């Protein structure tokens, strides 16, 4: 069973990545957005935006 | 035997690979969602903030961050005597420019005249080492006599 | 909704209501403007 | 001869999502949302919060706001000139694909 | 082959449980022995304290964080001018209720009258933007009246 362990671990690590990619990026519980208006006291966040 | 090779290399190389998703990650809940007081974590200087930024198969943080810029001497003292009493300053460093002391914050040079509101005094003046004498200001005193 | 088995590429799928497998766009959470001024 | 590439589960869409929620909740609410419900605070007041926080007395960026925004608007377009002038600058993520 | 192989896994998955048992070491002196700071480090919130529990092959921490309950809105401003002079608040924030002015503190909403002990003055009414007009109480002014 070489293959099947080699095949069980490449899962594993593709699993590893997905669960990376959530835990680095989805620490919101909440998708918040900026109001329209774009005036936070004279900084400029529109290239980040 | 190659394909053992190769899933070795994979093994180790996702080991590496999630030990640096880990420290994205704490970075991203303490410099993003926070602000952090460990130094050179979120970026060289004082930390004021951090946004991110996606990228293929990564993430990049802007550090904003809080740097003194122009410094200038000053001739500073552990403590000030009045009346026998040695005043510490509750929250900055006493100054001096060359004629008059004044007491300022520790990362801006904003003097102020030497108060009792500024300063709390422990004790007399005979235990504190490099001790200067100055007069501290009562604002009580004009307010009484007026 | 929430990915339940997780396909790829966005799309998860489950066990839902008779009852069948749905495939869908899995959801990253409800959105929330904050009322800035 | 069978070795294939799966795609990521999130999509560069959802990433870019992801971002801009805590973007956009950093702007709008400093740190609250972190802990809690989101509390909107206006932009100067939370900067006035963070001067406090690294030891210097709000007054400070509150009579210094403009010249404070100017610098943040021109390291922000210097970021911007660096990223768009040099090829060779993400190179951690190159060297992993 | 197989042994090696097996050794080989058993190698990689000793050095993942270990950084795993250095994270769960930092928590024990960080969360449990003190209080800390980090953000999202010993549990969602703001960290109170942590308990401990073994359990077969691991830890269990017990996160006790503090987390707002019940927000209201209020009309809020940078600073305050009373006699041509702007007032900032020592520890709090300038919020109003529609037609009143108090200082409370940041995370409690605990409003209270505007004075001189809450508040410290920072030069004219000329620079700050946002400021706002309301009196700011004198506590020695109705001692020295009587
Ligand atoms: C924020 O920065 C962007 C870019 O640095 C500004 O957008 C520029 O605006 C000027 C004048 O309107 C144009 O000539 C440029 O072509 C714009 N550049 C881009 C990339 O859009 C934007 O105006 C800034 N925000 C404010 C409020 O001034
Ligand atoms: C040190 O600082 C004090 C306080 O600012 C200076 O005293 C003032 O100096 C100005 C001249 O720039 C005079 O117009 C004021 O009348 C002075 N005030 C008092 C209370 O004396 C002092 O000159 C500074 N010393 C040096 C060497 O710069
Ligand atoms: C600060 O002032 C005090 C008193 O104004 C000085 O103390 C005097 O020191 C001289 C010389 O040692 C003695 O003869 C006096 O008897 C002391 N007077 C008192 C009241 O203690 C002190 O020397 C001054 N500090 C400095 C550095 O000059
Ligand atoms: C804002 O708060 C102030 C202070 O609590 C309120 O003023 C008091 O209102 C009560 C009524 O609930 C009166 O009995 C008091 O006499 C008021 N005190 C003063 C000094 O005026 C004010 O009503 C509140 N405003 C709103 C819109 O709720
Ligand atoms: C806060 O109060 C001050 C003074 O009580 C106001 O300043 C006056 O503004 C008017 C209109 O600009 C001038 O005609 C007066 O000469 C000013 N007086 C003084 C003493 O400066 C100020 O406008 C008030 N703030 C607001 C927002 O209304
Ligand atoms: C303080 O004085 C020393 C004396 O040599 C000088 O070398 C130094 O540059 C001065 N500091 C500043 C900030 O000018
Ligand atoms: C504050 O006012 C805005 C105005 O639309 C409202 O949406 C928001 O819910 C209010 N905040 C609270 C805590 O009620």
């Amino acid at each position: 069973s070489f293959c099947t362990q080699l095949k069980r671990a490449l899962t594993g690590i593709a699993v590893e990545q997905d669960k990376n990619t959530q835990e680095v990026f989805a620490q919101v519980k909440q998708i918040y957005k900026t109001p329209p208006i774009k005036y936070f006291g004279g900084f400029n966040f529109s290239q980040i935006l | 035997q190659s394909l053992q090779t190769y899933v070795t290399q994979q093994l180790i190389r996702a080991a590496e690979i999630r030990a640096s998703a880990n420290l994205a990650a704490t970075k991203m809940s303490e410099c993003v969602l926070g602000q952090s007081k460990r130094v050179d974590f979120c970026g060289k200087g004082y930390h004021l903030m951090s946004f991110p930024q996606s990228a293929p198969h990564g993430v990049v943080f802007l550090h904003v961050t809080y740097v003194p810029a122009q410094e200038k001497n000053f001739t500073t003292a552990p403590a000030i005597c009045h009346d026998g009493k040695a005043h510490f300053p509750r929250e900055g460093v006493f100054v001096s420019n060359g004629t008059h002391w004044f007491v300022t914050q520790r990362n801006f040079y904003e003097p102020q005249i030497i108060t009792t509101d500024n300063t709390f005094v422990s004790g007399n003046c005979d235990v504190v080492i490099g001790i200067v004498n100055n007069t501290v200001y009562d604002p009580l005193q004009p307010e009484l006599d007026s | 909704y929430e990915c339940d088995i997780p396909i790829g590429a966005g799309i998860c799928a489950s066990y839902q209501t008779s009852q069948s497998i749905i495939a869908y766009t899995m959801s990253l959470g409800a959105e929330n403007s904050v009322a800035y001024s | 001869n069978g070795l294939t590439v799966l795609p990521p589960l999130l999509t560069d869409e959802m990433i870019a999502q992801y971002t801009s929620a805590l973007l956009a909740g950093t702007i709008t609410s400093g740190w609250t949302f972190g802990a809690g419900a989101a509390l909107q605070i206006p932009f100067a007041m939370q900067m006035a919060y963070r001067f406090n926080g690294i030891g210097v007395t709000q007054n400070v960026l509150y009579e210094n706001q403009k010249l404070i925004a100017n610098q943040f608007n021109s390291a922000i377009g210097k970021i911007q000139d660096s990223l768009s002038s040099t090829a060779s600058a993400l190179g951690k993520l190159q060297d992993v694909v």
